[PDB]
RNA sequence: UCGGCUCGUGCGUCGAUGAAGAACGCAGCAGCUGCGAGAAUUAAUGUGAAUUGCAGGACACAUUGAUUUCGCACUUGCGGCCCCGGGCCGGGGCUACG
RNA sequence: GUGCCAGGUGGGGAGUUUGACUGGGGCGGUAC
RNA sequence: CGAAAGACUAACGAACCAUCUAGUAGCUGGUUCCCUCCGGGGCCGCUGCGGUGAGCCUUGAAGCCUAGGGCGCGGGCCCGGGUGGAGCCGCCGCAGGUGCAGAUCUUGGUGGUAGUAGCAAAUAUUCAAACGAGCUUUGAAGGCCGAGUGGAGAAGGGUUCCAUGUAACAGCAGUUGAACAUGGGUCAGUCGGUCCUGAGAGAUGGGCGAGCGCCGUUCGAAGGGACGGGCGAUGGCCUC
RNA sequence: AGCAUAUUAGUCAGCGGAGGAGAAGUGAACAGGGAAGAGCCCAGCGCCAAUCCCGCCCCGGCGGGGCGGGGACAUGUGGCGUACGGAAGGGGCCCAAGUCCUUCUGACGAGGCGCCCGUGGCGGUGGAGGCGGUAGGGCCCCGGAGUCGGGUUGCUUGGGAAUGCAGCCCAAAGCGGGUGGUAAACUCCAUCUAAGGCUAAUACCGGCACGAGACCGAUAGUCAACAAGUACCGUAAGGGAAAGUUGAAACUUUGAAGAGAGAGUUCAAGAGGCGUGAAACCGUUCGACCCGUCUUGAAACACGGACCAAGGAGUCUAACACGUGCGCGAGUCGGGGCUCGCACGAAAGCCCGUGGCGCAAUGAGCGCACGUGUUAGGACCCGAAAGAUGGUGAACUAUGCCUGGGC
């Protein structure tokens, strides 16, 4: 039992839980080395 | 752009036109030289004069 | 049993997401106070997109001109 | 000495403006001097470098050989030259970036825009001389 | 909605639709299963579209 | 040291034509940032041959020419009025208080 | 009945105080 | 709020959050260089500014290290050597957020303890083979759960579900995993929501209120809807 | 040095409303000197609806002209007139001169010509006046009422028999009324004209865009130099980090692998996804009690201290006193103004002596600087139990109610 808004929030939170693309490490001024990753057990969503 | 230029040519000269065809400067700007006959007569009878001193 | 045992009975949410401020602010006016300047600066004009005020600044720098275009080639 | 206000002369501001310049400003920043022959011909000292025949006058690759510019990477403020290159670990060849201020333009890739820019600069120079 | 999806499929691919089922995927996209009319072969239609 | 702090100067421009703020979405290949279903931007003007992490723009040589959601209610719940099209469905415009 | 002033009542409530010395302090005492 | 214990009010003899607030303290703790005199002097040291040193420096600045040579009562300093890679110092003045061993000091790092305490609740494992560089899988035994250690849901979680593949984590290990990586998966007129009002919440009128507002929920010109008839509905041109 | 009036303080918190300015028109005023400078309009009383708003035609602040219908308005629009009396600047593109000789280096240095430009002596580029830039140029009439005033109450002020504000009661006059800093009666004098309205030197910790600094330099400076109000915590109100630096320029073999041995790049990896790189800690090759502290008394069976690095505590402003140094000296001392423009210059220079302090007391030297001391301020640094204002919670629990389930 979910609402549409909760489900959309969950979908957005799911689409953000991926590693960075590797080619971004090759850019000219890149300071990132890895991804704000979230684990369902380690950290809980704001609900 | 073509549709809106045609619409602006259409509504030109009309007193009332759609809001999007009305100028949008700022709510405050969208919200002067009239003088009363008294002030006009005062200005006519007593205008500011051009003068110099010590001559 | 007021500690660990009581923490296991946590099933019903007091709060949910707000439709105005998005936090988990029905009064027409916004909730803000002078005794929390940190809270005031966490949400103020400039912490968002300003998707209308920046254009206002750009248009002010030119006198709010409209109905004109740069001279065609 | 600089007297004009609204001009910075502050080190941090100058460096920030330099390192965050938009590409059309980096075009004029990445300018090179014209050779003595070209300078005499066009009455122009320097031009923004185009994707030109130039020489290298500083660094490891300085010399008299003339090479064609093959890439202008304004993001890295360097130009790639025809034969100014190096060998990688796996034997492949990679260009070595040279700053345009260390290159002398010997031949100009001329079009209508380049010719009008040269005419503008020469006319300003001759107005200044008069 | 199902009416709009059915009409859009009919107009785009010049075909008939028997029925439409819809779900909203856990990534937020809406997926539609369009069952075609019995007199239409979904394999040939898919080949026309480009898939399969 | 592309950041602060402090001082000074000029200006001193939000919003129902719908703001500040929030949500969601948008790139050929997460964040920040930029944008709004015309979504990593369209047009125009100036500038002038790049963008770049990776192949992928015929760039007319007159190098026109690279660089949305936040009437009644808040569950996408339920309407009403007038038109338009397809035969109930879809589209458009309306419908807050003072 | 309401508005304003006046007198009473009012630990229901508010604020505050409840000295010093001293063969520990309190009690006694005053050598304050 | 309390069948009363000052009990409970998100791990209470007046909750929690921010501000007033760096609240006050006759009280505890700490308070940083040398020498001299009684009981001031520092060719001591740090950072920056004005002058000066035709000062020093990629033929190597600062910084750091050094059982090297020395100077000074010392605060300290000079030189040798190393490594380091870009700036720095002397003198005359000016200025200060200017010298630490303590503050149950603040932050960061690291020891002995110490390969130590420990990895002991719920009866229990064994044989063979397979893959593999090297507790998993299969088969066979022996066992256990027996108002379940079974099969399904609600709240909550939010992808943990499925398949494939494979350092950190799973306090031993792992060829295994709710871990990591890649890619998939949730289909409704009939199962729910959606509809009703329940305790209750809460607009309008009205009242109160300096005001944001809140009191009140029946205490006001509160009906916008009915088959039936004529003007005009004529519109299909009057069936409905 | 308690505390209640007082102070804190009309201050924090709370509520409402703006503008580019607003408002005004313990402890103050007036006079004096400056910055600026600007004045006006209704009602009323009078004379003459003479006034205003809302289809057709003609010319990006919706106006002007003509023509015709509707309304407002006599319960009063307009003209004259109101105290001094009245009427009869942005945007774009450009413009000087060495990459000369020798030489150092991995690559603006050094030595020469000092050569060249200079109205031009910050940044980038592997220590620069000789690429962008910079400098200076180009395209007869005449008065506002539940108002004044009075009483009382509460707050407020320096306002004292009551400065201002407000509630309640009383409640006006017209040679009247207010004020004249002690209540009152009588009486002269002065001064203004309340109860209507408009109106351009000053303020600015927010915003847009700039310039600058005897400031900080990654435990500092904003919490935030970096995907920072982010990660993360809490139901929520809220709380809230850490975190900058390679360089100049990015094949063979052992092993399951991580990981190594060679080889290679580079000035350098004794720079290897990281400048330098300390200490703590680890691997390898005869006299003599422990400091800090409070204490009459400490080695104490008194407290703090496992070790190391970095940070860390007498400051600034104002006042006063005395001492010292300097200038002038019965005097001494310039907020404002003037000096062409703001690199330095928010400097410096010059001048209006108002004013301050001093030169006279009694009664009801100045200015500048430095030091030391005592203060008020956070007040040398850290430290309460408390108090106040506004908000967030009944997901635990407490009790009442509604609708279910179970024994």
């Amino acid at each position: 039992h979910k609402t549409f808004r909760i489900k959309r929030f969950l979908a957005k939170k799911q689409k953000q839980n991926r590693p960075i693309p590797q080619w971004i490490r090759m850019k000219t001024g890149n300071k990132i080395r890895y991804n704000k990753r979230r684990h369902w057990r380690r950290t809980k969503l704001g609900l | 752009q073509t549709q809106k230029e045609n619409l602006r040519k259409f509504y030109k000269g009309k007193k009332y036109k759609p809001l999007d065809l009305r100028p949008k400067k700022t709510r405050a700007m969208r919200r002067e030289n009239l003088k009363t006959k008294k002030q006009q007569r005062k200005e006519r009878l007593y205008p500011l004069r051009k003068f110099a001193v010590k001559a | 049993t007021k500690g660990t045992s009581s923490f296991g009975k946590r099933r019903n949410k007091t709060h949910t997401l707000c439709r105005r401020c998005g936090s988990k602010c029905p009064a027409k006016r916004k909730r803000k106070y002078n005794w929390s300047a940190k809270a005031k600066r966490r949400n103020t004009t400039g912490t968002g997109r300003m998707r209308h005020l920046k254009i206002v600044y750009r248009r002010f720098r030119h006198g709010f001109r409209e109905g004109t275009t740069p001279k065609p080639k | 000495m600089k007297f004009n206000p609204f001009v910075t002369s502050d080190r941090s501001k100058n460096r920030k403006r330099h390192f965050n310049a938009p590409s059309h400003i980096r075009r004029k920043i990445m300018s090179s001097p014209l050779s003595k022959e070209l300078r005499q011909k066009y009455n122009v000292r320097s031009m923004p470098i185009r994707k030109d025949e130039v020489q290298v006058v500083r660094g490891h690759y300085k010399g008299q050989q003339i090479g064609k510019v093959v890439q202008v990477y304004r993001k890295k403020y360097v130009i790639y030259i025809e034969r100014v290159q190096r060998e990688k670990a796996n034997g492949t060849t990679v260009h070595v970036g040279i700053h345009p201020s260390k290159v002398v333009i010997t031949r100009l890739k001329l079009d209508k825009d380049r010719k009008k820019i040269l005419e503008r600069k020469a006319k300003s120079r001759q107005v200044g001389k008069e | 909605n199902k009416h709009q999806i059915k009409q859009a499929v009919k107009k785009l691919y010049d075909i008939d639709v028997a029925k439409v089922n819809t779900l909203i995927r856990p990534d937020g996209e809406k997926k539609a299963y369009v069952r075609l009319a019995p007199d239409y072969d979904a394999l040939d239609v898919a080949n026309k579209i480009g898939i399969i």
